[PDB]
């Protein structure tokens, strides 16, 4: 039982992480579209938005 | 080489001519300026010139063509045996080719083609003046000068090509129109076509208005049709266009066409390319394109919000589909605030219906990874000719240096050669695609390098838009990204979208389309036709970013899709308009808003073609759901059809109005402003797959379709035949297609070959009749697939055609040899055979190029510098393929069908597919072939020389007489040398000889097929419906191995070979005729002989169609008798002993008795079939599709199984199922009736009375139940479980658990194992009560219940008195009476059926013994129209037996108590007083033994029915009145036996009181339902049972309620 | 025994996450109505 | 093997959080240069 | 050795969380002053 009392804890830690995922992804949608909207007609480079494949 | 095109394939650009006109200083300009006249027109008005071209009449001698076409059509039709239509066909061809206007158009086409040929693919820069009648064409480099008169129209070569294509299209249109009109009820509509041509050619309006008119012709015609014929939903589509305000003559002509026939209007209006194409106004078109790629119809905030909503609905649909396909939710993470309903649904792995209306609840659900992005596309997508730009630095190679210099004053710094390839195949060859995951890595990051951020827009050719539509060519990296994304979406995501998923499964599509066609006519499902125009230049990043993010998460490809969703904002766009280049600042394009544009909101046409489809389905679903309708969104492109079903509370008009309002609202939110110009609702016209459908029936595409490497005659003819074959595959009639194809083929031959060949009528005919199967040019004639749909051997057809030609026409066999020039190859080429099972082993001289497969492979293997190619070609694939084919050649009983099957599921087959896909690319062939100009000249010279040699080929005399089946067998034997067998299939026309039943002899009827027309057919019926009906290779090999083991082949060679394949993969352990067919009831009563049968059926229907279209009419049924006996080979499959051990090795570098089991399976299969049938309503029963294809079975196979086993299995399944009242009631009502794949097909299986008496359940049950017809006995037998538990629970004892575990996935497997169990039972012949002069009166008489009892007995007694041996019975006689007469021994019955077996079929169905089948002569009965000798049924005539009913019974016959009739024969009375009853023996079931002299048997039946009625009373909602009547019949019999009076009417009160059945004549409870039964009469059969001592025994032990009902108070 | 001391550290850890969680939410709204009011 | 698999799960959770690090750190120049334009 | 490495894992998690916090406080002020900018 002592192994599952924290097993749920890990899940809620994971769930908080998953909620964190969506939270910024909404930020990343907005920020990207701001930058893209200001790119038309300019030489603005293509800054990445994801670090790299594993 | 200059002028390297023979057909229009590029947009009609005009900037080049403008540049050369005023600018430019090249030498050609000096000559060009010299030849222009004062009134020099502009290229944009080129069509205004070519319309004035007139040729002198009768310039090209073609009468030879007319005669040759006549002969060819005559020969083809005569071979098909539809001779009577030869008149129509060849008269139509002659009329088409003799009309002055048509001939003028044809000559113009010929002149255009000759001019094109003489200049195209030439090396000379300039070609002297060429006469085109009154024109003076002159060619300079790539420019053309037209000088009809003192007027010049200097144009580009593409303009001249467009003019030539227009002339050719008009020729096709005219010929097709004439032929098509010749085969109608409303024929001869050519005049209207010519009037339309003149009207359009008389238009002098400006360029833009003219092309607007031409473009609008078709939508305006659709609007005209809809407005007049819409019945429920209004329409205004017609009013939107400006044709009447612009060209009134055209409008009047179109309205006249509508008044004539809507289908004609739609067909004529379909053509959209027989009118000159426009010169795209690049200056304005490009500007508007760029502007439309950056306009914002909605603020980005609203677009993002609506994108979130679309993400919600997308999640909902995906979850629904996944649950429906896997019964479990995907891996999802519920955000805080998730609705408890979603949590519960996820926990239970279900899908509550409430979600569909509450998609918003899914905003809090996030889908986790479900798969991985397949960053390794298959070669099929990569190997493609789609043009691409290697990188940014190549942008300077899409413009003319001179024009750039003249437009800016500075040179264009182009490097000497392009920095990379120009097409995807070249990129793959160069090794640039060997590391795709590394190539797409920047996309994963989201920072696509600068070098791959350029897109070149390309105007699209052959489109009637003045401002043109541009399709984008992308960089190599972007193209690979597009391919990967499309593959991922179409494979892992798109299928799971439930609502959208039912838009690509062809089964679902076909079912939905059939439902729409059947439902639209009456009107309960109108269709909304969405057609987005700005779709391609639509979607903004805001709208799709949410779904992009969701997809990214689902595929665990971080910021991959979103990369493409925001990419175009950092992309440079340039218009591919040479002679108008953008300025070059630092080696990069400079934005100007006309030629170049840096960054745009959308990515342009042809990108994310799938994602946009998903989004469109999403918002359409959102729009329609909120208005609570029933939609079936259908379509994939910018045009989509929405099907809306009728609501029970709103008329279709209001429903359509609300749907349109909702769609407008919910498409505006997506930045896709929708206009009335592209939205119409109708219940008459609906378009899908570029095919109009008027009132359900498809609109013929004859007019349109028939109007559609280095050049060569073979390629042109092949394209012609393929186009005509596709048109025929469409609803286009085969005959119009064939005639038009023959005419076009003759024209094409006329264009190329010299006069020495053309002016030889016999040679031209023979050449046109020699197909590719025998080694000739592809011709429309030799195409058996024109009419049929499935695979067909072409060789027998070719031989039959040649045979007919030799027999009829004056052509001699020597000429056939001269034309064919058979040349058997020196050595067998097994690879070709395995690729084409039906082909001969001959040298295809006219093939443009053979053995090029090795040449392509060798060129690819070397000069590659790649990695994927190297590992894909590490040794010659062609050599290994030849080795595998030679290995497969050892099949002792050669079966090239199997070889092709076995070869197909091998890696080398995939390799060959890749190789010949490489060959498909255009210039990669030139890369291997390294110029073509000589080849084209060489090829022509070769064929021209070919058709001169008088030297014969292999003598064909022996292979032209006799049956063509034997001829094909012998030919294959000769051309391969070891007796190929198993693929030749007969030619239906030879196999069967249609005949009219009006005149036909018995010898003609022995073997034949019946065709019964329900009513007189005519031209109306032809167009109106009637009433009558990867690793996957692993799975493929597994199923094939099962299919083999079950055939019982267990050969070590095959086992090892298949295991080798599996370890290579890693495993280790019609349409055109159905409409008419619906008016034909079909039968087969010869029992001789798959897929080829469908060909025979289609041929019969074709005979009907021909005899109608020839002006005739069919009233009497017709036949298709068997003619060529030798064509009926007796097939007996043998083993595939491979003989020599297989040597192919492997590649690995590419990429209890079955009767019981079957009987139990049949019982359960039938049980579930009934279970699904009961659910279906009246509107869902017309479909004959049983649960799982229960129909594709023979009759003998079923009769092999002991029917007792099946009956017990079905009974056990039924009792085990134990359905509640609703289903039981549905079964009872429908089984007493008969509908659908139900008791119908049961009765279909149970004609043979042998099964009945031999059915163990029935014989025991026969004395227990009473029936009235064979259609009631079977129903009682199959309903026994729920009516008579007394016996069913006795036979339920038999059971076996392992039999239950027998899965149905292998249902056909047990049938095959039981194919040859033994021999079916016999029929026996049970007797009827006979009479003799000296006999004993036993008192038994057949048909006791029937009123015709006395009549039937009198006829029997008369017959026996007359000692007749042969008797004729007309259909007028009572069916029961004839049956009784049939049962008489030592008598022959000849029904006067006149070729209709309905009456005879009825007699068989009623009878329960073999008397009818044994004593009724079928060959004579179907061949008899009037009696010959003694007959019954006529009121008068020689030998006619007549019964005159006596007004008063003046005689008491010893056998018959009252003689109610007097027998007369040819006006002479027949004395029958001395006749007496013959000793009776085992009687037939027609005597109704179930109720026998033994009253205890009647007691058993009466008690059983009483119990059944009591059980029925407990069934709520069941109409019990029908059953009570049969029970009352037994009650009347019992009352007669007891002596009680037989009341005419009796009132019964029925109901459930205190949870118990009640059936009493007196109402003792208010809830009892009163039911009155009238017409009750005492059954004379009950008289025999009315024994005085038998009265007491009846009531002993009977139920009190039954006793009360029997006794009348 | 030694597993007892690694429990309460998670308890405060989550309370740090929870105390962190509203940090996003209270600025979720303020970064949201940035976009509309633009 | 529950302990080992949960150790692996928390390891991959660490890697995802380092990806969180790099993404947020990556947005830095994107937003910053946006100011530089103004 | 599992418990020891687990403890080190928790420690590196806590320090990485400190890094998250300090980079956020390096974020919140800069994002907020954009409001004063508008
Ligand atoms: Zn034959
Ligand atoms: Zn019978």
């Amino acid at each position: 039982d002592s192994i599952r009392i924290l097993g749920e804890n890990i899940k809620i830690l994971d769930r908080s992480m998953k909620t964190m995922m969506e939270t910024m992804k909404l930020m990343m949608e907005k920020v990207d579209l701001l930058y893209a909207s200001t790119a038309v007609g300019t030489s603005a480079p293509m800054l990445p938005s994801h670090p790299a494949p594993p | 080489i200059n002028r390297t095109d023979q057909s229009l394939k590029n947009p009609l650009l005009g900037t080049e001519v403008s540049f050369c006109l005023k600018s430019s200083s090249l030498p050609h300009h000096v000559r060009a300026l010299g030849q222009i006249k004062a009134r020099n027109l502009a290229s944009c008005d080129y069509y205004l010139l070519f319309r004035q071209v007139v040729l002198p009449p009768e310039v090209y001698p073609i009468g030879v063509l007319i005669r040759a076409a006549e002969a060819i059509l005559t020969v083809i039709v005569s071979a098909w045996k539809l001779d009577h239509m030869t008149k129509t066909l060849y008269s139509s061809v002659r009329y088409a080719l003799t009309n002055p206007r048509v001939r003028a158009q044809l000559e113009l086409h010929i002149a255009y083609q000759r001019i094109v040929g003489q200049v195209s693919y030439s090396r000379e820069a300039d070609i002297g003046p060429k006469r085109l009648g009154n024109m003076s064409l002159q060619f300079i480099q790539s420019l053309v000068i037209a000088t009809i008169d003192t007027t010049s129209c200097l144009m580009t070569y593409n303009h001249f090509l467009a003019a030539a294509d227009t002339a050719k299209s008009r020729c096709h249109l005219l010929i097709a129109s004439v032929v098509q009109g010749a085969l109608w009820e409303q024929g001869s509509f050519l005049d209207h076509i010519i009037n339309m041509i003149d009207i359009i050619d008389s238009i002098n309006l400006p360029h833009d208005d003219y092309f607007t008119i031409i473009k609008s012709i078709f939508p305006y015609s659709q609007g005209l049709v809809m407005g007049r014929h819409n019945v429920s939903v209004s329409s205004d589509f017609a009013s939107v266009f400006a044709i009447p305000e612009l060209c009134p003559q055209l409008d009047s002509l179109l309205k006249k066409l509508l008044q004539l026939d809507p289908v004609l209007l739609l067909m004529v209006s379909s053509v959209q390319k027989s009118w000159y194409f426009p010169e795209i106004r690049m200056v304005d078109g490009s500007r508007e394109q760029l502007h439309k790629m950056r306009v914002e119809l909605e603020t980005p905030q609203a677009l993002l919000s609506y994108g979130h909503t679309l993400l919600s609905i997308f999640r909902a649909e995906f979850i629904k589909g996944y649950v429906s396909k896997n019964a479990k939710w995907p891996p999802v993470h519920l955000l805080p605030g998730c609705d408890k309903s979603i949590k519960n649904a996820r926990e239970l792995g279900r899908w509550s219906p409430a979600f569909d209306r509450r998609w918003q609840l899914f905003e809090k659900v996030v889908i986790l990874r479900i798969a991985d992005l397949d960053m390794d596309p298959d070669f099929n997508d990569i190997v493609s000719d789609k043009a691409i730009i290697s990188s940014r630095r190549d942008w300077v190679f899409e413009y003319n240096a001179a024009a750039f210099w003249k437009k800016y004053g500075e040179r264009l710094e182009r490097p000497p050669a392009r920095s990379g390839p120009s097409r995807l195949v070249n990129a793959l060859i160069d090794g640039r695609l060997d590391n795709i995951p590394a190539l797409l890595e920047p996309f994963y990051r989201g920072a696509v390098e600068f070098e791959d951020r350029l897109t070149v827009l390309v105007p699209k050719e052959k489109e009637l838009k003045v401002k043109g539509r541009f399709f984008s060519k992308q960089t190599l990296a972007i193209r690979i990204y597009q391919v990967v994304a499309e593959a991922a979406l179409k494979n892992e995501v798109m299928p799971y979208l439930k609502t959208h998923s039912m838009t690509m499964s062809s089964t679902a599509l076909t079912h939905l389309l059939n439902r729409l066609s059947h439902t639209i006519t009456k009107g309960d499902s109108f269709v909304i036709n969405l057609d987005y125009s700005s779709w391609c230049n639509g979607f903004r990043p805001e709208l799709q970013a949410p779904i992009c993010r969701q997809l990214d998460q689902m595929f665990n490809c971080g910021y991959f899709f979103r990369t493409g969703c925001t990419l175009p904002c950092f992309t440079t766009f340039i218009i591919q308009d040479r002679f108008n280049p953008p300025y070059s600042l630092s080696g990069e394009p400079v934005e100007d808003g006309v030629t170049c544009a840096v960054g745009t909101k959308t990515m342009g046409e042809g990108m994310r073609q799938k994602l946009w489809t998903i989004l469109t389905s999403c918002w359409e679903i959102i729009a329609l759901r909120e208005i609570n309708v029933t939609f079936n969104i259908l379509g994939q492109g910018d045009n989509q059809t929405i099907i809306i079903h009728k609501s029970a509370s709103q008329n279709n008009q209001l429903l359509a109005e609300r749907a349109l309002g909702a769609l407008y609202k919910h498409a505006r939110l997506a930045g896709h402003n929708l206009k009335v110009e592209e939205c119409w609702v109708s219940d008459c016209l609906y378009e899908y797959g570029k095919k109009l459908f008027f009132r359900g029936v498809p609109v013929p595409g004859c007019l349109k379709q028939l109007s559609r490497l280095f050049p060569n005659l073979y390629s042109k003819l092949a394209c012609l035949t393929s186009s005509c074959l596709s048109a025929a595959m469409a609803d286009t009639s085969p005959w119009v297609a064939l005639a038009t194809g023959v005419c076009l083929y003759l024209i094409e031959l006329y264009v190329e070959l010299p006069p020495a060949i053309i002016q030889d009528e016999s040679l031209l005919t023979t050449l046109c009749l020699v197909g590719p199967s025998i080694g000739g040019l592809p011709t429309p004639a030799t195409l058996p697939s024109v009419f049929f749909r499935g695979m067909s051997d072409p060789l027998p057809f070719q031989l039959a055609l040649l045979q007919t030609l030799i027999k009829t026409t004056g052509v001699t066999c020597s000429l056939v040899n001269r034309v064919v020039k058979l040349r058997i190859a020196p050595y067998p080429d097994w690879l070709s055979l395995v690729t084409d099972p039906t082909s001969l082993n001959i040298a295809q001289v006219y093939r443009p190029e053979r053995q090029i497969r090795r040449w392509i492979e060798e060129a690819i293997a070397t000069s590659s510098h790649s990695s994927r190619i190297a590992t894909f070609f590490q040794q010659p694939l062609t050599e290994m393929a030849q080795l595998l084919a030679r290995d497969l050649s050892t099949m002792m009983p050669l079966r090239p069908r199997d070889m092709s099957a076995l070869f197909a599921l091998s890696n080398v087959a995939y390799g060959l597919s890749i190789i010949d896909l490489f060959q498909k690319s255009s210039t990669v062939v030139s890369a291997s072939q390294a110029d073509v100009a000589l080849e084209s000249v060489r090829y022509k010279e070769s064929i021209i020389q070919g058709l001169l040699d008088t030297t014969e080929g292999y003598n064909m005399q022996p292979y032209l007489e006799g049956c063509t089946y034997l001829a094909a067998k012998q030919l294959r034997r000769l051309t391969w040398g070891r007796d190929l067998v198993g693929v030749t299939m007969p030619f239906v026309a030879e196999q069967f000889h249609p005949h009219s039943s009006v005149g036909a002899k018995a010898e003609l009827y022995l073997d034949a097929i019946i065709y019964c027309p329900q009513e007189t057919l005519r031209s109306h019926h032809l167009t109106t419906r009637g009433d009558q009906p990867a690793a996957n290779l692993v799975k493929d090999t597994l199923v094939l191995h099962q299919w083999y083991k079950v055939r019982k082949v267990t050969d070590p060679h095959l086992n090892t070979l298949m295991a080798r394949f599996l370890l290579e993969k890693g495993y280790t352990s019609t349409g055109y005729v159905n409409i008419l067919s619906t008016w034909l009831r079909f039968s087969s009563d010869y029992l001789h002989s798959t897929i080829h049968f469908q060909h025979v059926f289609t041929y019969g229907c074709l005979y009907a169609d021909s005899v109608i279209r020839s002006g005739g009419v069919i009233s009497t049924p017709y036949l298709l008798s068997a003619s060529c006996k030798t064509c009926f080979e007796k097939i007996d499959s043998e083993e595939f002993v491979l003989a020599c051990e297989p040597q192919y090795r492997g590649a690995e570098w590419l990429i209890f008795d079955p009767c019981v089991s079957a009987s139990y399976c049949l019982g359960i299969l039938i049980g579930k079939s009934f279970l699904v049938d009961i659910r279906a309503s009246g509107h869902d029963i017309m479909e004959q599709r049983t649960w799982a294809n229960l129909e594709r079975f023979s009759v003998s196979d079923m009769q092999k199984l002991p029917w007792s086993i099946v009956i017990r299995s079905l009974w056990r399944f039924l009792i085990g199922a134990r359905l509640l009242q609703f289903e039981k009631a549905g079964l009872i009502r429908m089984l007493y009736a008969a509908t659908g794949p139900t008791f119908s097909f049961l009765m279909k299986v149970f004609q043979d009375s042998a099964l009945l008496m031999d059915c163990a359940p029935l014989d025991r049950l026969s004395p227990r139940i009473n029936f009235h017809s064979r259609g009631d006995l079977v129903a009682k037998l199959v309903l026994l479980p729920f009516i008579n538990p007394g016996i069913v629970e006795i036979e339920v004892s038999g059971i076996n658990s392992k039999y239950h575990a027998v899965s149905e996935a292998n249902m056909d497997l047990y049938i095959a194992a039981a194919k040859s169990v033994g021999v079916k039972p016999t029929q026996f012949v049970e007797e009827t009560n006979d009479f003799t002069a000296r006999g004993h009166h036993h008192g038994c008489y057949s048909l006791s219940w029937s009123k015709s009892r006395n009549q039937s007995q009198v006829l029997k007694m008369v017959v026996r008195k007359l000692k007749l041996c042969v008797l004729y019975i007309y259909p007028t006689v009572d069916p029961a009476v004839a049956l009784d007469l049939c049962h008489l021994p030592a008598l022959t019955i000849i029904l006067v059926l006149g070729g209709d077996p309905a009456y005879y079929e009825r007699l068989l169905e009623m009878d329960l013994c073999g008397a009818v089948s044994s004593r009724v002569d079928i060959p004579h009965s179907l061949a008899a129209r009037t009696h010959r000798g003694f007959a019954v049924g006529p009121d008068a005539g020689p030998g006619v037996i007549r019964l005159d009913r006596l007004e008063s019974v003046c005689y008491a016959h010893p056998c018959l108590e009252e003689l109610e009739f007097n027998a007369y024969l040819d006006s002479e009375l027949v004395d029958i007083s001395d006749m007496c009853c013959l000793p009776l023996a085992t009687p037939c079931k027609a005597l109704f033994r179930p109720i026998y002299r033994s009253l205890q048997s009647f007691r058993l039946a009466l008690m059983d029915n009483y119990s059944f009625v009591m059980d029925l009373i407990m069934i709520r909602g069941l109409d019990i009145r029908p059953h009570l009547e049969e029970f009352d019949e037994l009650l009347v019999v019992g009352q007669h036996i007891l002596g009680q009076p037989v009341l005419v009417e009796v009132v019964y009160y029925v109901g459930v009181v205190r949870k118990r059945p009640v059936l009493a004549r007196h109402p003792w409870s208010a809830d009892l339902k009163r039911i009155t039964v009238g017409g009750r009469a005492p059954c004379p059969s009950a008289a025999r049972l009315r024994d005085e001592d038998c009265q007491g025994s009846l009531l002993v032990g009977l139920p009190a309620g039954l006793t009360q009902l029997l006794i009348i108070d």
